[PDB]
């Protein structure tokens, strides 16, 4: 999806996009791209720009651009999204978790979840680090 | 030529309950003491493999599909016992009534045995050694146990029978039996009876890597006592011929043919 | 061996495959092994 | 590179190589230009340079690059082949492996109580300890070098009455010392860097304020293992001319240390002021009985330990003997010859002694055992200091343990009566650990900073000699107590009921089978006055016990993402 | 490298106790004669160099009969050669 992108950069990706904008179409060629996505600091080697038009002629536009952004930030987002959601979760932010601590506090995240289906959850795995629960929810 | 190993025969092969017997060594050889599986093949070293567990403490070793550091060598007397409890599936050795750790410190390590077909006692012997065997068929020759045995629930393998254990033994002296159909490589045959060539029997092998062999000094089964074409010459006669073919591939330099 | 002394990064291969260099106690007592000769 | 060439071509161009010359020999043309080399000393060698070097290139600018990164590689290297081996050390025997344990030590010198950028070569240096503790020594005089900073170290304890000496320079000198024990060179002026020392601590205990780290005051003692001023007059100063049987060594102190030991076991000592010198120099008195067999003073042997435990026997507070108790590790080395025979009051002073600390364990656990009146604030009283007598249990348990590994054989033979007071009172952990002491299981830092970890597991040893002198016969009515312990028969409660019970019934198979050695090894009593008690002791101690060895011994591809 | 096969035949006589061999047909140099009661085992010795080693053929010659009308009693009048069961090798 396009959903994981703020407002605000996607106005940043809109600017940088605009200001070499070639006859007001939208309309840019291989060899530009290059120079106006490493303009605004993202500098990647020449694998990804050619693998970029096989995804998707010579004609490019700001909705292809915008998606490609999207899909390559979203994964970073996504593999980092796992270490700082889990920074409430323990006290410190180390890693460390007493399993007392979560009887009562894992059971009110929002997701209605009781205490029958932690029981069932911790109970298929002292003190559990990040990436245990890593491995132990991605699965 | 090597060992001359000792066991018992196998119809007292145990399978629930808790049994100890004790050794009595002299010299300071090398002497195999432990149980065994009743299928216990010679020809091998007991130890090596899965059918006889085993202690050496020569080198303070136990032996069941290779070697293991246990236990210290032996002294002099070398008075040892052979815990079994088949409840728990555990096996224990007593060196002078006390027990022998493991590595880190444990009940010697053995545990998860399968009942099978039961166990026997088994002992070996090396050269110019003796040993000197106690089933327990007596209460006051058996010289420690007391601190081993009573306070733990244990009786001696022979306890309480009116005439002693008989016992077998390898005899070296090799003898002819007929080829197991199972030999790893070894294939023997009946040909066929058809017109042009007479009934023969052939050999196969596995000619390649893993292992090799030597001389396979075969024989036929059966005899032929002494004595004490035309149809005339034919029922008369007392001559008769038999034939092997050496094929190609094979040199009649390490072929001998004959009879025995 | 070989460049021993020259990338003095410390993000560098060498302190990555550091462990590759203990990789080597595979050979018992083959000191004696043979001669010495090189390029 | 041809080095790096198949078989195939180091088979047969070699042969196109090797016959070549053999030509040349032909009419007299000789063209010229297994010995162990070992590439492992060619590894050394290959280090020699780097260590001819090392001081040579950093040292000349460190003390006044890109080859400050060798070191950072090297040095991590050599801690795992030096403990990959460990074993160079039986055939090829070379000198030149001790030659870089030397060349290094004086290129770890330089500040050797300071340095900089990583402390890991001491520890890469411990590892090459290990290597080491005819010719065997040489051009070295690392003793004679040793003897340089430690002298004025001396010296440090006045200067308070040197600060990583005592810990860095320290640590390879405990630990080559204490990892001698197999092979011995001598003592060519160790003796005397070591009385300059010894002398030197055997009184570095009586400055207060500053009285610096206990851990090498424990290095004397481990150092104790060479051979033979206090009163060293014909050892020391007047013996600078040129070693039989000079009747003469620790006897300065062989009855003074044992009567002052006597006087101080005599006096309460039940203070840190007290020992003082001997918690730090006395666990070395122990040492002595290596060269002198195993004790041809027996009885000094016999009390030394007795005296000790009645140091012991004084019993800390609070906190007290908190890091005074790491030297038990000697104390299982003092029950080697034990030849306590007598016990008898020593007996009793490991089993009063424990009975009053089971009464105290008792005072404790009943206090909080009867103290349910709904507050947390008994946790301070009840609890917390349960810790405080669970770490002095864990102490006198540790050196009783080698003590029943010796008294078990001559104890479980002839008859008992003796050990038997110790196994009536061996019901610690039963009336605790086993009676539902969450508070006495909670161990928590006894259990990790100080499963399966004595309390219980000392009474597996002596569990045997104590149904040893149960039933000689018929047993039976102790399953039908261990049923009714089972069913929850209080202790007493249940005695009365096993009292009603009929009789003992034995009359089929086993008897002649077991009780039969036992109507020949018992020759004691036979009356109604055992009833219980004898019965009901293993009964529900070994009920407990079972129970410790009973049982004692969902979400899609989807739902899963969105919980993280 | 012999590509053919070397066959060996041998010859006993009952009635003398006389053994003799013939290799291809040619009668070797060599002879046995044995005791009156006395037995024997037809037997091969080899140490095998080929996948394929021997075959112990059980025929007859142009005017003898084969060794299978000479062990069983009830074919001793039975000229043509034969393979019961009983008869198997041994190592």
């Amino acid at each position: 999806m396009a959903d994981q992108l703020t407002e605000e950069q996607i106005a940043e990706f809109k600017e940088a996009f605009s200001l070499f904008d070639k006859d007001g179409d939208g309309t840019i060629t291989t060899k530009a791209l290059g120079t106006v996505m490493r303009s605004l600091g993202q500098n990647p080697t020449e694998a990804e720009l050619q693998d970029m038009i096989n995804e998707v002629n010579g004609t490019i536009d700001f909705p292809a651009f915008l998606t490609m952004m999207a899909r390559k930030m979203k994964d970073t987002d996504s593999e980092e999204e796992i270490r700082e959601a889990f920074r409430v979760f323990d006290k410190d932010g180390n890693g460390y978790i007493s399993a007392a601590a979560l009887r009562h506090v894992m059971t009110n995240l929002g997701e209605k979840l009781t205490d029958e289906e932690v029981d069932e959850m911790i109970r298929e795995a002292g003190q559990v680090n990040y990436e245990a629960f890593v491995q132990m929810m991605t699965a | 030529d090597r060992v001359r190993i000792f066991r018992a025969e196998k119809s007292y092969t145990v399978q629930s309950g808790r049994w100890y017997f004790e050794f009595e060594a002299v010299t300071t050889g090398e002497m195999r003491v432990g149980w065994a599986r009743p299928e216990l093949r010679p020809d091998v070293e007991l130890g090596a493999d899965e059918l006889a567990y085993v202690f050496n403490g020569h080198r303070g070793q136990r032996w069941h599909l290779g070697s293991e550091p246990f236990g210290r060598p032996w002294q002099s007397g070398d008075v040892v016992g052979c815990m079994i409890d088949l409840t728990e599936n555990t096996i224990i050795f007593t060196l002078n009534g006390e027990v022998l750790m493991s590595d880190s410190g444990s009940e010697t390590a053995f545990r998860e045995i399968e009942i099978g077909d039961g166990f026997l006692p088994v002992c070996s012997l090396g050269p110019g050694q003796v040993g000197h065997l106690n089933l327990g068929q007596d209460v006051s020759s058996l010289r420690f146990f007391a601190i081993c045995g009573l306070q733990e629930g244990f009786e001696p393998f022979a306890i309480n029978m009116q005439r002693p254990v008989t016992t077998w033994f390898s005899k070296s002296l090799p003898q002819f039996e007929p080829v197991p159909p199972e030999h790893p490589h070894y294939e023997v045959a009946r040909m066929d009876g058809t017109v042009d060539t007479p009934p023969c029997l052939r050999l196969a092998h596995r000619t390649w890597g893993s292992q090799n062999s030597l001389v396979e000094m075969l024989f036929l089964r059966l005899s032929l006592p002494v004595q004490f074409d035309d149809p005339e010459i034919i029922l008369n006669t007392t001559t008769y011929y038999y034939s092997v073919r050496v094929f190609a591939g094979q040199e009649p330099s390490c072929v001998w043919v004959g009879w025995v | 061996g070989v460049t021993s002394e020259e990338e003095l990064h410390l993000t560098r291969k060498l302190f990555w495959g550091i462990f590759d260099s203990l990789a080597h106690k595979k050979y018992d007592q083959e000191l004696y092994r043979m001669a010495m000769p090189c390029l | 590179p041809y080095d790096t060439l198949t078989a195939k071509e180091k088979a047969r161009d070699r042969e196109k190589a090797q016959e070549l010359l053999k030509f040349l020999q032909m009419n007299g043309y000789a063209v010229t230009r297994l010995d162990t080399s070992s590439i492992e000393k060619r590894f050394a060698f290959g280090f020699l340079q780097q260590l001819l070097r090392w001081m040579d290139i950093s040292q000349e600018f460190i003390a006044h690059i890109k080859f400050f990164a060798k070191i950072l590689l090297p040095l991590i290297n050599q801690y795992f082949t030096n403990h990959c081996l460990y074993f160079l050390s039986t055939p090829a025997k070379v000198l030149g492996s001790g030659g870089h344990a030397s060349n290094k030590e004086k290129e770890m010198i330089t500040s050797l109580f300071c340095k900089l950028a990583a402390l890991v070569r001491h520890r890469v240096s411990l590892f090459g300890t290990d290597a080491p503790a005819v010719a065997l020594l040489p051009v070295l005089t690392t003793l004679f070098q040793h003897i340089a900073q430690h002298q004025f170290g001396d010296d440090v304890i006045l200067d308070d009455v040197c600060s990583i000496y005592s810990l860095g320079t320290t640590k390879n000198t405990y630990v080559e010392k204490l990892r001698p024990a197999l092979g011995e060179c001598l003592a060519r002026l160790a003796a005397a860097m070591p009385v300059a020392f010894l002398e030197p601590q055997l009184n570095e205990y009586n400055a207060c304020s500053v009285y610096t780290t206990k851990s090498p005051r424990e290095r004397a003692i481990l150092g104790l293992p060479n051979s033979v001023p206090d009163i060293p007059v014909l050892d020391r100063l007047m013996a600078d001319i040129g070693a039989r049987y000079t009747e003469m060594p620790h006897v300065i102190e062989i009855t003074l240390p044992m009567l002052c030991s006597y006087l101080p076991r005599w006096w309460e000592r039940g203070p840190e002021a007290p020992p003082p010198a001997l918690p730090a120099g006395a666990p070395p008195p122990c040492t002595a009985v290596t060269s002198d067999h195993l004790n041809s003073l027996l009885g000094n042997i016999l009390r030394i330990i007795v005296n000790n435990l009645g140091i012991d026997e004084a019993t800390w507070m609070k906190r007290l003997a908190v890091f005074a108790q790491p030297i038990v590790s000697r104390a299982r080395p003092e029950l080697l010859h034990s030849h306590f025979i007598p016990t008898i009051g020593r007996l009793r002073k490991r089993a009063g002694k424990v009975v009053a600390e089971e009464e105290q364990l008792r005072l404790e656990a009943k206090a909080e055992a009867e103290e349910g009146e709904l507050l947390v604030r008994d946790e301070f009283s009840v609890l917390c200091r349960d810790l405080y007598a669970l770490y002095p249990l864990l102490i006198r348990y540790v050196d009783n343990n080698r003590a029943h590994w010796l008294t078990e054989p001559n104890a479980n033979a002839e008859e008992l009566f003796r050990m038997v007071g110790e196994i009536f009172i061996y019901w610690s952990k039963s009336h605790n650990f086993k009676r539902e002491e969450q508070n006495f299981v909670v161990q928590n830092e006894i259990n990790n900073m100080s499963v399966a970890t004595l309390k219980k597991m000392l009474p597996i040893g002596l569990n045997m000699c104590a149904p040893t002198d149960q039933d000689l016969i018929m047993l039976a009515k102790t399953r039908y107590a261990l049923k009714d312990t089972d069913e929850e028969v209080r202790e007493f409660l249940q005695n009365n009921l096993h009292l009603q019970g009929k009789v003992e019934g034995s009359p089929s198979l086993r008897w002649q089978m077991a009780l039969y050695r036992g109507l020949p090894g018992r020759e004691e009593d036979a009356d109604d006055p055992e009833k219980i008690v004898r019965r009901v002791q293993e009964v529900s101690a070994v009920l407990y016990h079972l129970e410790q060895t009973e049982h004692p011994y969902l979400l899609s591809k989807q739902r899963r993402r969105a919980v993280v | 490298i012999s590509h053919t096969d070397l066959v060996i035949g041998c010859l006993v006589d009952l009635a003398t106790g006389l053994m003799t061999f013939t290799a291809n047909g040619k009668e070797s140099n060599t002879f046995f004669q044995v005791e009156p009661n006395t037995k024997l085992f037809p037997a091969v010795f080899v140490l095998p160099t080929h996948q394929n080693v021997i075959q112990f053929e059980l025929g007859k010659q142009k005017n003898i009969m084969p060794l299978s009308a000479a062990m069983f009693l009830s074919e001793r009048k039975n000229p043509a050669p034969q393979c019961p069961p009983r008869l198997e090798v041994q190592m």
